[PDB]
């Protein structure tokens, strides 16, 4: 299953 | 068994998010934003049998995935092709050999996991500048949970499909 | 740096009430939350981005619309006395850390005729106090108000204060067996006695009340009792 | 879904702090503690994704991750009046890390040592014309003032105030009734040394 880059640059 | 290993690829390009899953170098799944019903399918017959609440589930990870690439694009613009690709490689034992979170843009390496898990390599400066937020927030720890927990768990789960 | 407007509304059951919330800061999940005691926090609705709705746990007699990424607004279309709560906006930037506004209090009463602005009245420091203790306890009392829905706040020589000031959490029922019960709150503002001696200083005790708007139907004969500041206040005095 | 044991908590003031946090979910899901100080939205005090089980905070504020017990208990080594807030664990499942649940709350009031107690009732009287209040005020942190049994005499909570600039901080409550009604008797279990 994929997954959330939740995350931002 | 013998060692495995599970890898997404998720791509933004100026735009058309795609992302295209594989297991043992095998591609498995695919979302494209320019299909007349942009949502995960199946590649291989063994994902078939994977009920329509799969297939939804990872569906609406893929619209949130789009709007977190057009952010990081755009932001990207501020300081094409985003790249993310992620997973899992796992020994005999079935168990997480070595974790992966690389994030390149325009063929360039921006900022990737370290072996550790717990640390980040960045070129950039700008990269220097994610970095700085990024082990501020935890963001390590975050994916580190992903590549320990689900990843290992659901290769196991594909791998039982074939 | 989230903002949410209104910070304070009265409404009818029955009523249209839409809550905003905008963030400067560039995220993309926001989130409203409704606060309740014996509930915590609970999720009404989410939204990952401009365009994007996801229901939360009680989203029933809620809508939200989430127009931009700097804007996610939350619907009341026909106002239910249940829906008497305070709202929390927040925005993210990382999975579970949420950034919060600062609340939008929200009162929805059935029958505006059971509202009332609030008496205010201040007690001056007793003089035993100021002998025994050397400092001077002034009293403010707002009384008779509903719905239980005031902001009480000292002002000394026209400046808020917040220093030797203790305001009681939560107002107490003036008929305490009755559901309808109209309120009352107490607060304190301590001062040493040399400062309350001086008759050059100004003290005054104000209760902003929130009830009814400029656009509320009211056909009655005392005042309409709309939002509108009720205060007392004293000059210190030498005696 | 998250459980804490207890919605209100009292600690002496200097002394240390355990708030429990308890998850139901099977997979560990993302864990927080949020603050909530009086009149405010929440704050994030920490959070535990992965790796080492004891996460720091601000405001030296720990928490300790116990994937056994499945806990999540806040620390802190010594509390200060000005934490007297209410702590909110909070929690996201893995693979829906960005829905956020919160618990109850557990209301925590820290009662500020009162170093020299002086526990008198005063009456005060309006600025403006007969009518009159109470004032019981300068009691130890241990008093407890009762309720009224009666719906004509109202008396609050005690209060602490805090004069700032004397370092002076001090306990109160108000009684009053539009009513024989007389501060000798206003109060409750109070101190028989109290002046009045």
């Amino acid at each position: 299953s994929p997954a959330e880059a939740g995350f931002f640059l | 068994m013998g060692p495995h290993s599970m890898r997404y690829y998720e791509t933004a390009t100026s735009p058309r998010y795609t992302s295209v899953g594989y297991v043992d170098d095998k591609e498995f799944v695919r979302f494209d934003s320019d299909a007349e019903n942009p949502r995960y399918e199946p590649q291989v017959p063994w994902m078939e049998q994977e009920g329509p609440e799969y297939w939804e589930r990872i569906t609406q990870i893929a619209k949130g995935q789009e709007q977190w690439f057009r952010v990081n694009l755009r932001t990207l613009l501020g300081y094409h092709t985003l790249q993310w690709m992620y997973g899992c490689d796992v020994g005999s034992d079935g168990r997480l050999l070595r974790g992966y979170e690389q994030f390149a843009y325009d063929g360039c390496d921006y900022i990737a996991l370290n072996e550790d898990l717990r640390t980040w390599t960045a070129a950039d400066m700008a990269a220097q500048i994610t970095r700085r937020k990024w082990e501020q927030a935890g963001a390590a720890e975050y994916y580190r949970a992903y590549l320990e927990g689900e990843c290992v768990e659901w290769l196991h789960r594909y791998l039982k499909n074939g | 740096a989230v903002t949410q407007s209104p910070r304070n509304k009265v409404t009818v059951t029955g009523g249209n009430v839409t809550l905003s919330c905008r963030q400067t800061n560039s995220h993309n999940y926001m989130y409203w939350y409704r606060q309740d005691t014996g509930h915590g926090l609970r999720l009404i609705h989410y939204s990952y981005g401009a365009g994007n709705l996801q229901i939360g746990d009680v989203p029933d007699g809620y809508k939200a619309t989430r127009t931009t990424q700097e804007d996610f607004f939350l619907l009341l279309e026909l106002a239910s006395p249940s829906q008497t709560s305070l709202y929390f906006c927040a925005s993210s930037d990382a999975p579970g850390q949420l950034y919060f506004g600062e609340g939008s209090k929200l009162t929805v009463l059935e029958d505006l005729k059971n509202v009332f602005p609030p008496e205010v009245a201040v007690f001056e420091p007793s003089e035993a106090e100021i002998s025994h203790t050397q400092k001077a306890t002034l009293v403010c009392l707002a009384t008779g108000f509903y719905p239980d829905h005031v902001e009480l706040s000292w002002w000394v020589n026209g400046k808020e204060v917040h220093s030797g000031v203790c305001t009681d959490p939560q107002p107490l029922k003036e008929q305490p067996a009755l559901n309808d019960s109209r309120y009352a709150l107490s607060s304190r503002l301590r001062v040493s006695a040399t400062f309350w001696q001086n008759p050059r200083n100004h003290f005054r005790c104000q209760v902003q009340f929130y009830g009814l708007s400029e656009n509320d139907e009211w056909t009655q004969d005392r005042a309409k009792p709309v939002t509108q500041i009720v205060s007392a206040e004293a000059w210190g005095r030498a005696d | 879904s998250v459980t804490q044991p207890d919605a209100r908590v009292t600690v002496s003031e200097g002394a240390s702090l355990q708030l429990r946090c308890k998850y139901s979910y099977s997979a560990t899901p993302y864990l927080f503690w949020y603050v909530q100080y009086p009149r405010q939205g929440l704050q994030m005090l920490l959070k535990y994704y992965s790796g080492d089980p004891v996460v720091q905070g601000v405001n030296g504020f720990e928490a300790e991750f116990s994937k056994s017990d499945s806990s999540f208990h806040l620390r802190k080594a010594s509390v200060h009046w000005s934490d007297s807030a209410v702590y909110f664990c909070a929690v996201s499942a893995k693979g829906t890390g960005s829905k956020l649940s919160f618990g109850k709350g557990a209301k925590l009031t820290v009662s500020p040592n009162i170093q020299n107690p002086d526990p008198a009732v005063y009456q005060l009287r309006d600025s403006k014309s007969d009518k009159s209040v109470c004032l019981f005020t300068d009691f130890d942190s241990q008093t407890n003032v009762s309720q009224s049994k009666d719906s004509d005499v109202y008396i609050t909570d005690k209060c602490v105030l805090d004069m700032r600039s004397m370092d002076f901080k001090s306990n109160s409550a108000v009684a009053w009734s539009n009513k024989d009604f007389a501060c000798a008797n206003a109060f409750n279990s109070i101190i028989p040394e109290d002046t009045f």
